[PDB]
């Protein structure tokens, strides 16, 4: 019984953290283009506000 | 924007169980963490840029509304998906390999479950046999047993 | 006095800053204390062998 | 024996240093309170007497 | 102007727990005989010759003897120059024996002279005024002729509004930057005098000096619990440098609540736990003091100049219990942690 | 160690062994072997002797 | 803005140079002084100004004003002229000491001579329930704080009321310029106030608690949305915040 579980516990475990291995890659790409679009208005900003 | 979800990181994904390496698998539930706060950080859209005003309160005119012209036409690359691949491939061939637990010890199950259709048949009558009985207690060769 | 926020009220370090006989005889052991650890540790700092082959 | 006989001796002795140490305290809170009481008289009569003279 | 620097000095007591500031006031307390001339002395040394800019020093109701030993050791040093037209410091006057209607108007004829080079030019000036307690004192003389009742102890009622008039001047402009040191007398040791208890809300860096201090040898006596600063803060001195201070004033608070019961137990029926964070306690103590420059005719030791890289790195060290195994004495009057253990060596032959 | 800064003046020259370190944590049968096996193996072998307490 | 149905708040920074600005008005106008030269009059200058802050019914439109001055006492002694007619008037004090500043208590409120006189009928539902057992256990400990110095041979009780009263304390202190949430305090008080921290070493106590608070923040931000809403907390959320203070706790040291 302890080894036929045994079996079972390392394929529920494995599936679960290789698409863990998915999205905490997918996150970064994310916050890495949420931050270019929101760092090219910020180097206008400057524009905007040094000729006033 | 683009936002996909992502599974339970509860009980399992944080048991990854290496050679004593629950470093490695607590360091993986910390990046998780790190890059949800990021992402609460800053919102899908950046703000808006006002162009009308722009042309009157900066109207010393040419170079403003050139940098205005060539920044509003730009376009941003985001970074390759190239270390995104190999990273998932080594879970295609470990996934192939876990379940060689599922493939190996399935007959050692099922022949530790005739072993226990054997061992009803042994033991029989109170009286029933002198070498029948010679199969779990053992015998062997010529001075085995000291005592 | 103490029991209510008017009343006056010790705080930490007040044997020292008053200056009388127990301050006195704070300072004069921790003195007589700290002399025989400047013995110990001065006595067993002159055992190291590279000065020795020097000597 | 010799354990119980001084654990029982620094008991009594340090119950009596306690006691002394306030029958002190006592005797030295009417004196704190007569002397903040004189000196807020005696620095209301210097403020009269300045504005009297002048 | 709202900007905020560090002006480094070289001092270990006071880069450590209560760092100065580049254009701002700088204040000097204590009382009579523990020694604000002498470190005030002391800024004249260090700061004054390596700064670009002019110097102007206000004496304010002082020694008349003490006017001559600055300007004999102002000659022979190259600032002050007879011969022609390169000297760095202006000097200004008003001693102890002018008549009170003239103590109390020097210190505006000091930061007049130091209003022109920060207003009509635009250099970097600083300004060192000893005394200012001979301010307040001096107008609280000529108070009872005019017509005015007394306040409390015994000044002027006019008193808070005259001393924040001369100290809105010596401020840090869009058009220059003043720095200032000034030493204030506490009058017989009491902080809650009413001419010291109000110039606190006009200075940035207070370093209180004390009597207690300096009666055990601990030189230059600076209380370590007392002084403050407007930019002991991580995220201005980084944050290496503020778990160091903050590190050394618990570990001295935490000195005194001991001394309080090894005046009734003793000093060996502690633990052992505790009678290692008095022995880390006292080379603190200790490591604080050292010997200056123009106090060399009073102790003939040596003038020490510690960087402030290096006073970090000293008391990171007696913390952490690299330092163990060295008597209290290695780390008396010694500039960098690299004097002490050379000084714990020449101790050990004499046995 | 009471008993030997006390005694320190008049009897410096009667003293056989001393034992200090004893108070603090509560005495136990084992301390009880380490002096008496201390006072057989030093060299004086004597003939009578008492011991003086507070019952 | 009470006057028309909104809120305020007033911070005068500070008091005790108001009386001193008006001291010197008084006596240069040949007005008879009294005690500390101040004039007859300086209770009704303080009185007429703090008697302003009221709380408005529905009738009027329901406004409001709070108050919250500041003395500047010297060496501690709150019996001085100023510094108690400002009391007697207000409702309760906040008594930071110097000491405590020191010895690493930052914001350094002396809760012993604190007091508010509203009482417990200002505070929200979920904060109540906690911090009223918090009240009553940091009440035991400053009874025994005179033990901790020289303490070994003491009952288990003794030791253990020692024990929770460190480590409520290091859950008070707190960073510059950081305000917190009261949905996010109520779960730091409650994952002490329990008992779910007798056994973390008292050095740890400011790590995890960083820690802790960037995890419920983005993953248990649906149990801060029925604190904050609700109010109180319930049955379903008492279990709830049961097995993540546990869950947390059981995997921690990395
Ligand atoms: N570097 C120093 N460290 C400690 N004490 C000093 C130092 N220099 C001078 N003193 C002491 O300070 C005393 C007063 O010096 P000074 O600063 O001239 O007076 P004041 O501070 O009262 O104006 C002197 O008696 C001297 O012993
Ligand atoms: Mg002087």
């Amino acid at each position: 019984i302890d080894l036929e579980k045994s079996q079972q516990a390392l394929v529920q475990k494995r599936h679960y953290l290789f698409d863990v291995q998915r999205n905490n890659i997918a996150m970064a790409l994310e916050v890495t283009y949420r931050e270019r679009l929101h760092r090219v208005y910020k180097e206008i900003k400057n524009r905007l506000d040094y000729h006033i | 924007r683009k936002l996909a979800l992502k599974a339970i990181d509860w009980v399992a994904f944080g048991e990854i169980i290496p050679r004593n390496q629950k470093a490695i698998a607590n360091s993986l539930k910390s990046w998780n963490e790190t890059l949800s706060t990021r992402l609460a950080a800053l919102p899908e859209k950046p703000p808006a840029i006002d162009w009308a005003y722009y042309k009157a309160t900066v109207a010393k005119a040419g170079l403003v509304d050139d940098f205005e012209k060539k920044f509003n036409a730009l376009k941003v690359p985001v970074p390759e998906d190239k270390y995104t691949a190999l990273v998932d491939a080594e879970e295609q061939e470990d996934v192939k390999r876990c379940a060689e637990f599922l493939s190996l010890s399935k007959a050692r199950i099922e022949a530790y479950e005739k072993e226990l259709e054997k061992m009803k048949n042994i033991i029989p009558f109170d009286q029933m046999t002198i070498e029948d009985l010679n199969e779990v207690f053992p015998e062997t060769k010529l001075d085995k047993k000291k005592y | 006095s103490s029991d209510t926020p008017e009343g006056v009220r010790s705080g930490a370090g007040a044997v020292r800053d008053a200056g009388g006989a127990f301050g006195k005889k704070e300072q004069a052991d921790e003195e007589r204390y700290f002399r025989a650890r400047a013995r110990e540790q001065l006595a067993a700092l002159k055992k190291h062998h590279e000065n020795e082959i020097s000597h | 024996e010799s354990t119980t006989s001084e654990q029982s001796a620094r008991m009594t002795a340090m119950d009596n240093a306690s006691k002394n140490a306030s029958e002190m305290i006592d005797k030295l809170t009417l004196t704190f309170n007569r002397t903040r009481q004189a000196v807020i008289t005696k620095e209301l009569i210097e403020i009269i007497s300045g504005a009297a003279a002048l | 102007s709202v900007e905020q620097e560090i002006l480094v000095t070289g001092i270990k007591v006071v880069d450590l727990l209560a760092p100065y500031a580049k254009g701002g006031k700088i204040g000097l307390f204590g009382g009579a005989g523990v020694g604000k001339t002498v470190l005030i002395m002391e800024l004249i040394n260090n700061v004054a010759k390596a700064h670009g800019g002019y110097s102007v020093f206000a004496g304010v109701g002082e020694r008349t003897r003490e006017g001559n030993d600055l300007y004999h050791e102002m000659i022979e040093s190259g600032v002050i120059n007879l011969k022609d037209a390169t000297s760095k410091v202006a000097l200004v006057y008003g001693q102890m024996n002018e008549p009170p209607g003239a103590r109390a108007r020097v210190a505006l004829t000091g930061l007049t002279v130091a209003e022109y080079f920060r207003d009509q030019e635009g250099q970097d000036v600083l300004l060192f005024i000893d005394n200012i307690f001979r301010f307040t004192q001096a107008g609280s003389e000529v108070s009872a002729l005019l017509g005015r009742i007394p306040s409390a102890v015994g000044y002027q009622p006019t008193l808070a509004t005259d001393m924040g008039t001369m100290q809105e001047r010596i401020t840090t402009t869009k058009k220059g930057s003043i720095t200032s040191v000034q030493a204030i007398y506490v009058p017989a040791d009491d902080l809650t005098d009413p001419a010291p208890a109000t110039t606190f809300a006009h200075l940035d860096a207070t370093t209180v000096l004390s009597r207690a201090i300096a009666e055990l040898g601990i030189y230059p006596a600076v209380d370590p619990l007392d002084s403050t600063s407007r930019i002991m803060d991580p995220n201005i001195v980084g944050s290496e440098h503020y778990d160091v201070a903050r590190g050394v004033q618990k570990i001295l608070q935490d000195y005194k609540s001991l001394q309080d019961i090894i005046a009734i137990l003793g000093m060996d029926e502690l633990s052992e736990e505790d009678k290692l964070t008095v022995s880390r306690a006292r080379k603190i103590q200790r490591f604080l003091s050292q010997p200056f420059q123009v106090a060399e005719v009073f102790t003939g030791h040596l003038g020490k100049l510690v960087p402030l890289k290096e006073t970090i790195k000293g008391f990171q060290q007696i913390l952490a219990g690299e330092y163990d195994h060295l008597p209290e004495q290695a780390f008396y009057m010694v500039g960098p942690i690299e004097e002490a253990v050379a000084k714990a060596d020449k101790l050990a032959e004499e046995h | 160690d009471k008993i030997r800064g006390i005694l320190h003046r008049t009897h410096s020259d009667q003293f056989l062994v001393t034992f200090k370190e004893v108070g603090r944590k509560p005495p136990t049968f084992g301390d009880a072997s380490v002096i008496a096996l201390e006072l057989l193996n030093s060299g004086y072998e004597f003939d009578e002797g008492s011991i003086i307490f507070n019952r | 803005f009470r006057d028309n149905g909104k809120h305020a708040l007033i911070i005068y920074d500070d008091l005790s140079k108001q009386a001193v600005a008006y001291r010197q008005m008084s006596l240069l106008l040949r007005r008879p002084p009294g005690r500390e030269a101040y004039p007859g009059d300086v209770f009704y200058l303080h009185s007429r100004l703090l008697e302003r802050a009221a709380k408005m019914n529905d009738a009027f439109g329901g406004g409001s004003l709070t108050a919250l001055p500041v003395i500047e006492t010297q060496a501690g002694d709150v019996s001085a002229y100023i510094p108690t007619n400002v009391i007697s008037i207000t409702d309760g004090q906040i008594f930071l000491e110097t000491e405590l500043f020191y010895k690493g208590i930052r914001p350094a409120i002396n809760v012993g001579l604190s007091v508010s006189r509203v009482g417990s009928a200002a505070q929200t539902r979920a904060m109540k329930q906690v911090a009223g057992t918090m009240k009553l256990e940091l009440a035991q400990y400053r009874e025994v704080a005179a033990f901790a110095q020289f303490g070994s041979d003491l009952d288990a009780a003794t030791q253990q009321l020692l024990s929770r009263g460190v480590r409520l304390t290091e859950l008070l202190k707190q960073g510059q310029y950081a305000p917190m949430a009261i949905e996010e305090q109520v779960a730091v008080i409650y994952a002490g106030v329990r008992g779910y921290l007798d056994k973390l070493e008292p050095s740890k106590i400011t790590k995890f608690e960083n820690a802790f608070l960037s995890h419920v923040i983005s993953q248990h931000q649906a149990l801060l949305g029925k604190i904050r809403a609700d109010g109180k907390i319930s049955e379903e959320t008492d279990a709830k915040l049961k097995e993540i203070v546990t869950n947390f706790l059981a995997g921690f040291e990395a």
